[PDB]
């Protein structure tokens, strides 16, 4: 099996410049016959399929904006972004269409440069329909920030909870290049109902002090 | 209700409807072209079998009257049926056509003549070593049974066709 | 880029087998080799087999054999992927894609994703998260829903029937035993909430579930 080796696993670019990625096999791609690179790459935006971006290691897909450009031969093969844009950002995947079994690189995740941005946070106290049910919920939301790094506290009557905590985080927006992050504590509702303050602490390199969002009971 | 004409009976004899059942029709003993005159309009007495018809993909056209409305009894009645004209399919309707003549062997239809096929494109053959196959490509071309076949993608007016094409290599 | 659709989200039990689907539009499949490619949870991707419809010929990688048998039907322009005696590890997305000679694929279709799992098919509950009561009004508000405790994926979330489009961030669903959970937020202007309805649509379509949850202020 030929093998796919890609450098580097992850790259950040602001918008406007242009950057490159590596793709290296274990045999070559070359064909005696043909002159021809047996080599391909593809775009997977994040939950969608991947695209053909260049086929033949150099040959641009039609369609494809012409800032991608496949370059390289024989065993070393890089792809270029001319420069790069907020939409560019995905996983690219080089790949041989030379020998069974067709084998595929570990893929570049592309990640955009962007100025800083401070988190808009909003707590959510349970629902009604909820607490009806027997359970409770405190839900945080923190979103359109930048870089990525964000830390979560949760503060029940002013002291650490750690257990019942699940986050979640979504891709980078395609548009405004930022990221937002959801952070569910989950309780009974006695544990819910003996407790009056429920403090949703945020940590971001964007200001010395934590962010405090809470409520009480009233 | 279908709606194609076949008006065969070779009176030389080709054996050419002899070549529609196979296992037995592949026999060309005698082998030792593309350039025609550009599509009018045939009638169906002219006619034996389908009637391909080359946009990049292959089409059979209807049996129809003077205008576009179809026959729908077997190309028999003064059967102008097949208005095989057209410019090119960035355009028109196709670059070119063939279908067999009841003579035993037949002739193509091309448009005016001169990647580069949709510039100077008429019959099925994309470049002089390469024709496009159709399940009568082994008929109304006999001597092209020893082309290799393969498939091959190619972009006209923003749609993408899909295709076999069989070469001598 | 032609358009190949396939099947939909399957809940296969550890060792059943499961076939996938994928019909192509605009095009006849005999003049195109059909491959079938696949990603698991944050993997990379690996190419299983393709064939050649024109005359069955198939081709796989050898660590899928006895697991993956691909056929296609030129009758329905469709090809498939049967799966047999599945595990844990065979939890992945599926993927079929056209190709010509070069055998690069050129064309791919939105996936199939399949789980291999023991649990129950659960409905969820769906909540509306409304501002906290005691809050200062702001130039805009910011609403969300949340969907917790159902298997398998996927739900679908949207709000006003997918007309309040933006200032919207869904985000992905996580899993904790056996139970799957998400949430969505909404930002609109303060002068359109609660002067306008903004409702929160939920489908499960495993369990049959169609929800729909107004954002109420509380009190
Ligand atoms: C397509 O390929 C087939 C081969 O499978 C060709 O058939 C064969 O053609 C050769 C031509 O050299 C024939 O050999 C010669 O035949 C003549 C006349 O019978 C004889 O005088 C020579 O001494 C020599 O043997 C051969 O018989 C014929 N058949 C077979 C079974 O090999 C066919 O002609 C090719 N068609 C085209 C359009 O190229
Ligand atoms: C279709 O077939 C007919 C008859 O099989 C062909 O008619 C011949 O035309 C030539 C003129 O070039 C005459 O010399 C022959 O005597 C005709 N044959 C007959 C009357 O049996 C006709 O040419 C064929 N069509 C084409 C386009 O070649
Ligand atoms: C009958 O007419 C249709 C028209 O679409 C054509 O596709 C078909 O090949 C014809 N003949 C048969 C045997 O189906
Ligand atoms: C194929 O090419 C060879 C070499 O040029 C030639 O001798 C032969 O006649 C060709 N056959 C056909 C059917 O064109």
């Amino acid at each position: 099996d030929i093998v796919m080796t890609q450098s580097p696993s992850s790259l950040a670019m602001s918008v406007g410049q242009k950057v490159t990625m590596s793709c290296k096999s274990s045999q070559s791609l070359l064909n005696s016959n043909n002159q021809k690179n047996y080599l391909a790459w593809y775009q997977q935006k994040p939950g969608q399929s991947p695209k053909l971006l260049v086929y033949f290691a150099s040959t641009r897909e039609s369609g494809v904006p012409d800032r991608f450009i496949g370059s390289g031969s024989g065993t070393d093969f890089t792809l270029t972004i001319s420069s790069v844009q907020a939409e560019d950002l995905a996983d690219y995947f080089c790949q041989q269409h030379y020998s069974t079994p067709y084998t595929f690189g570990g893929g570049t995740k592309l990640e955009i440069r962007r100025a800083d941005a401070a988190p808009t946070v909003s707590i959510f106290p349970p629902s009604s329909e909820q607490l009806t049910s027997g359970g409770a919920s405190v839900v945080c939301f923190l979103n359109n920030f930048y870089p990525k790094d964000i830390n979560v506290k949760w503060k029940i009557d002013g002291s650490e909870r750690q257990n019942g905590v699940l986050n979640s985080w979504t891709d980078q927006d395609s548009k405004d290049s930022t990221y937002s992050m959801s952070s569910t504590l989950t309780l009974t509702k006695d544990e819910y109902e003996r407790h009056n303050s429920y403090t949703c602490e945020a940590t971001h390199k964007t200001s010395t002090s934590p962010i405090v969002k809470s409520f009480n009971r009233n | 209700i279908n709606r194609t004409a076949l008006n065969c009976n070779d009176s030389l004899h080709t054996g050419f409807i002899a070549s529609l059942f196979y296992t037995h029709s592949f026999n060309s003993s005698g082998c030792p072209h593309y350039p025609p005159r550009q599509c009018g309009v045939v009638s169906a007495k002219t006619v034996c079998g389908p009637v391909y018809c080359f946009t990049p993909s292959p089409v059979v056209v209807g049996t129809t009257d003077r205008l576009g409305a179809p026959t729908y009894t077997w190309g028999e009645n003064e059967t102008d049926v097949f208005l095989l004209n057209s410019t090119r399919p960035p355009l028109g309707s196709w670059f070119g056509c063939t279908w067999m003549n009841s003579s035993g062997y037949t002739k193509t239809c091309g448009a005016p003549p001169c990647t580069t096929y949709l510039k100077c494109g008429s019959g099925p053959w994309l470049t002089p070593r390469c024709l496009i196959d159709y399940p009568y490509r082994l008929w109304h071309y006999p001597c092209t049974v020893n082309y290799t076949i393969f498939k091959i993608r190619m972009y006209v007016g923003g749609v993408e066709h899909r295709l076999t094409a069989a070469c001598n290599f | 880029e032609v358009q190949l659709q396939q099947s939909g989200a399957e809940l296969v039990k550890p060792g059943a087998s499961v076939k996938l689907s994928c019909t192509a539009s605009g095009f006849n499949i005999k003049d195109t080799y059909i491959h079938w490619v696949n990603q698991r949870p944050e993997q990379g991707l690996e190419w299983i087999g393709r064939i050649d419809p024109a005359n069955g010929h198939t081709q796989y990688d050898p660590k899928f054999q006895g697991k993956a048998t691909i056929t296609a039907d030129t009758s329905s322009n469709t090809a498939y992927l049967q799966l047999s005696s599945l595990t844990s590890e065979d939890t992945a997305v599926y993927y079929c894609a056209t190709s010509d000679y070069s055998y690069a694929l050129d064309s791919w279709g939105q996936g199939t994703s399949v789980t291999v799992s023991s649990a129950k098919t659960t409905a969820p509950s769906v909540y509306p998260l409304a501002p906290v009561c005691g809050d200062t009004t702001g130039s805009s508000v910011t609403l969300g829903c949340l969907v917790k405790g159902y298997f398998p994926e996927p739900v679908t979330l949207t709000w006003n029937s997918g007309s309040l489009s933006s200032g919207v961030h869904t985000f992905p669903a996580v899993l904790q035993s056996d139970l799957y959970t998400l949430s969505s937020s909404v930002t609109v202007t303060s002068s359109t909430w609660p002067s306008q309805s903004i409702t929160c649509n939920v489908a499960h379509p495993a369990s049959s579930t169609k929800v729909d949850k107004k954002i109420e202020p509380r009190g």
